[PDB]
């Protein structure tokens, strides 16, 4: 009626335009959006991961990890840190979907980025390393030669020419079945001359460049098969007049890898850098997960920088597979990384974490993060927020036996299930919680407004028990006392005694006159008091006052 | 009433929620989930309720309530039943802000009203509010964040537009005005600082001109920087921000019901995240 | 808090001993009459302080004067207990 008017002003100067609602965040990290569905008038909103893995809800993966990592307490802060990352990305072989080029992508770091298994001995310090190189290199080219595997036979179905087959078969690796058809074809030398792969011998390299030559002065047939067989032997498979930059689809981009990782020579010039020297010519995928990991591999010690590169584009380093490369090798040190993209992996991890809604997951990234200051109050607020969810399963108190300084969660469960109509029940778990300092006057708030109790001598012989974990507390400067505390101990010890004080006995009546200048929150803290003057009479005079509501405070007592 | 819906704001545990409305009382609705359970309806005021806030636990849970008569009542569980502890009403005009400040500081409770003032609500020895009137803008004051340990800090939102940083001193005895802040050019909604857990704040100081300007301090010593959640004026006007505990990612609702889970990504571009 | 300027501790010892003294002095004084119901407007304390069980909140407060003997010497005097002092240090 004129209530629209009115509402109108009000959110002139709120500015509001009529039509609100909101997003807020709840306690799990998740949205609160006005639906008219609620109770509330408002309904939850699950927020959905950043990045979906499989085993970021399995638990097994969360405590494998825990186990395969140096836990310390750090120094600085007890709140658990980790000291040095002794992940693998074999734990990861162990779990994830086995149908996803995720599979795919655990697979070929396991190869590249976590270095192989020597089991031979060495007498020569040259050899020492050529044995590790070669070793690398044909788990390299088994892993690319099984994934080639259909593209060569497509590329053996688009010809047809017999130098074709045995060349095509060679690459695939069945020489028995390359020099077969060699047989029919009038071949004696080239029946088999694709076969280094182990192999270096610098006279070919010149074989195969002069052969080129020669060609060339104009006309006559001369093949193009031929030319290809001596690209592969020239020991430079684009150089020269003839080209593998003219072939864009009679050979694919990873077969491509391949052929300067091979015919490059493997062992005159390094690995990494015949990586690099097939990414020059091509640029690869960033869409297809196993094309990514061969630029961070075409790079050494820019791994990290085309890491930041890679990602202004589209992720297939997506965030956590770079979470687990970088938090392996920047602990190891074997490939650098800045802490800086350290922490944004770290921390970018933890906000997916908590779209997936667990807790503990997150609690135990914080652990790589070694930033002080961070790893201590990431700790505190997880803790103090869904204390639910760290109790629940065995992995859950292994997530809570890191290096917790379990007590912390217990000193969080008696702030959480706290409320103000079992008040008395958890701040009861701060007094006998006894790990627990100024519990002291706070039994006070709650046993003043009801000193109501079950009122017998073994109530009343529990309560001195009750008094007795005050000093069981550790002792403040300026703070910390029983000098008149010890009067509701004293008020213990004249209700089960007759006999009429004039203070020959007890710090009682001085005791509740410390208590009207004591009372600190709450003025039922002040009124109870006057309660407890009341149920000590005969027994005292009352020079306090019994306990508007006046008709019969009773102001006889006195002897 | 329920569906003109202005704040609906938990407690630190989120097992408690408290939603208010143009229905003159604070329905007490704490999350079940989308059921949540009715406790009481708590009747005193007089006109639209704009906000409420639970207390940080560690000096109770402790609902204040402001309101279009001049009124936040402080209301508290006691024994089982409710009791408004005290009353403070120092304004005439509209209360616009009501927020505890977080259990990481002491019991300071702050009010902000388009009267001219915010008020810094002293907890006493029996609970017993007295507030020490500062004023951080002049048209109004329409909204009071606070800040928490990413001495005491928090921040305003103009009715001037201006968005005030105001940190304490103990050798003057109040909140020293620590920079002042203006991209802005028609008045604050609601001044939202993030709860990172680490070093970094961003503040999306949301405004009626159709535009949300996010002031950015990548860490605290670097310093506030112009940023836009988007360079265009919107189609609506922009409501409620928020920040998560974790994470630091943006939630906002607009008027045509902008979702927002825009985070700043490495490029400096506020990117859609989930 | 702001009765420290020194905080060590002698400065605890000091603030406590005033109100040991001040306690006490109404209760002398409720003998001589000086003390009524219209001589308050806040309940007084007439409990009596101790000293020596002061001293040993000051003594927990403080280990970083127990590693001074001669504050321990000071302490001493005060507790008038010269005997029990020179017997702990041989």
């Amino acid at each position: 009626n004129d209530e629209i008017d009115n509402a109108k002003l009000i959110m002139k100067e709120r500015r509001f335009t009529a039509s609100y609602t909101f997003a807020k965040f709840s306690t799990g990290s998740m949205l609160l959006t006005k639906d008219i569905v609620g109770k509330s008038g408002v309904s939850i909103k699950r927020l959905p991961t950043e990045l979906q893995r499989k085993f970021l809800f399995d638990d097994v993966y969360l405590d494998k990890e825990i186990e395969k990592v140096t836990i310390e307490a750090r120094k600085s802060n007890p709140y658990p840190q980790i000291s040095e990352s002794s992940l693998l990305f074999k734990d990861a072989l162990d779990y994830m979907e086995k149908t996803s080029s995720d599979y795919n992508l655990w697979k070929l770091s396991s190869i590249l980025f976590d270095p192989v298994s020597y089991p031979y001995k060495t007498d020569n310090d040259q050899v020492k390393m050529a044995l590790l190189k070669k070793e690398r290199h044909c788990r390299l080219t088994s892993w690319i030669v099984s994934q080639i595997g259909p593209e060569i036979e497509e590329k053996i179905r688009n010809s047809s020419n017999e130098i074709e087959q045995i060349f095509l078969y060679l690459l695939l690796n069945d020489v028995v079945r390359a020099s077969k058809l060699a047989i029919e074809s009038k071949n004696g030398h080239l029946s088999v001359l694709i076969s280094y792969l182990g192999s270096n011998d610098p006279r070919i390299r010149d074989l195969a460049e002069l052969q080129l030559q020669k060609w060339s002065t104009g006309g006559c047939s001369i093949d193009k098969n031929i030319s290809k067989i001596y690209k592969l032997l020239s020991g430079s498979p684009f150089e020269g007049l003839f080209s593998l930059k003219e072939l864009e689809s009679e050979f694919s981009w990873l077969c491509l890898l391949n052929l300067t990782l091979c015919y490059g020579q493997i062992d005159e010039y390094s690995l990494e850098s015949l990586v690099q020297s097939h990414l020059d010519k091509f640029s690869l995928p960033y869409d297809d997960p196993i094309g990514v990991i061969f630029q961070l591999y075409a790079a050494n010690e820019n791994t990290e920088k085309l890491y930041k590169e890679v990602r202004q584009r589209t992720n297939a380093l997506d965030v956590q597979f770079c979470w687990y490369l970088i938090q392996t090798l920047r602990f190891n040190g074997t490939r650098v990384f800045s802490k800086e993209t350290s922490d944004e992996a770290t921390f970018a991890f933890a906000a997916q974490l908590e779209f997936a809604q667990l807790h503990g997951h997150s609690l135990f990234v914080s652990c790589f993060l070694n930033d002080d200051k961070a790893a201590e109050d990431t700790i505190k607020r997880l803790v103090m927020r869904e204390i639910t969810l760290l109790r629940a399963s065995t992995n859950d108190h292994i997530l809570n036996r890191l290096k917790i300084p379990s007590q912390l969660i217990f000193n969080a469960q008696a702030l959480k299930d706290r409320y103000e109509g079992n008040y008395l029940s958890e701040v009861q778990n701060l007094l006998l919680g006894s790990s627990y300092d100024l519990a002291e006057m706070a039994i006070v708030t709650s046993l003043g407004p009801r000193l109501l109790l079950s009122n017998n001598p073994v109530q009343n012989n529990e309560l001195k028990t009750l008094r007795e974990i005050l000093n069981e507390f550790p002792d403040s400067e300026r703070d910390k006392w029983s000098v008149s505390i010890n009067v509701f101990e004293v008020y213990l010890k004249l209700v089960l005694d007759n006999v009429e004080t004039q203070e020959t006995i007890d710090s009682l009546i001085s005791g509740m006159k410390i208590f009207y200048d004591q009372y600190k929150h709450c003025r039922e803290v002040a009124a109870c008091c006057n309660v407890m003057s009341q149920e000590i009479v005969s027994k005292i005079l009352e020079k306090n006052n019994p306990s508007l509501p006046l008709g019969q405070p009773e102001k006889a007592y006195l002897r | 009433h329920n569906e003109l819906i202005h704040d609906a704001v938990l407690d630190y545990y989120g097992k408690r929620l408290a939603t208010c409305s143009s229905d003159k009382t604070i329905k007490i609705f704490e999350v079940e989930g989308e059921t949540h359970k009715l406790i009481d309806t708590l009747t005193g005021h007089e006109g639209p309720v704009w906000r409420v806030d639970w207390a940080h636990p560690k000096f109770g849970t402790i609902l204040a309530s402001c309101s279009y008569d001049g009124k936040v009542l402080i209301w508290k569980e006691e024994n089982g039943r409710w009791s408004q502890i005290a009353v403070h009403a120092v304004h005439s005009a509209s209360v616009n802000s009501v927020q505890w400040a977080p259990h990481e500081y002491g019991p300071l409770l702050l009010v902000a009203s388009s009267d001219g003032k915010v008020s810094v609500v002293e907890f006493k020895e029996n609970g017993t509010t007295s507030p020490i009137i500062i004023d951080a803008h002049a048209i109004g004051v329409n909204s009071a964040s606070w800040a928490p340990a990413t001495s005491r800090k928090f921040v305003t939102g103009g009715a001037d537009n201006l968005v005030k940083i105001w940190k304490y001193n103990s050798d003057a005895q109040t909140y020293v005005l620590e920079s002042t802040l203006e991209g802005h050019s028609d008045w604050v909604r609601d001044v939202a600082w993030s709860p990172t857990v680490l070093l970094r704040s961003y503040l999306a100081s949301v405004s009626q001109d159709r535009t949300c300007i996010i002031w950015t301090q990548d860490n605290e010593q670097g310093p506030w920087k112009k940023t836009l959640l988007k360079e265009e004026k919107f189609p609506d006007v922009l409501w409620r921000a928020s920040w998560s505990l974790s994470g630091n990612v943006l939630a906002l609702s607009g008027g045509d019901n902008k979702v927002t889970l825009w985070k700043e990504n490495l490029e400096g571009k506020w990117e859609p995240a989930g | 808090q702001e009765v420290l300027q020194y905080s060590d501790w002698e400065s605890d010892l000091h603030i406590h001993l005033n109100q040991i003294l001040q306690t006490e002095i109404e209760n002398y004084l409720l003998e001589n009459n000086q003390v009524g119901t219209d001589e308050l407007i806040l309940p007084l304390p007439s409990h009596a302080l101790t000293v020596q069980e002061v001293l040993n909140r000051v003594a927990s407060r403080h280990p970083s004067e127990s590693e001074h003997p001669i504050r321990v010497l000071m302490a001493s005097v005060i507790l008038d207990s010269l005997p029990s002092v020179i017997h702990s240090s041989v």
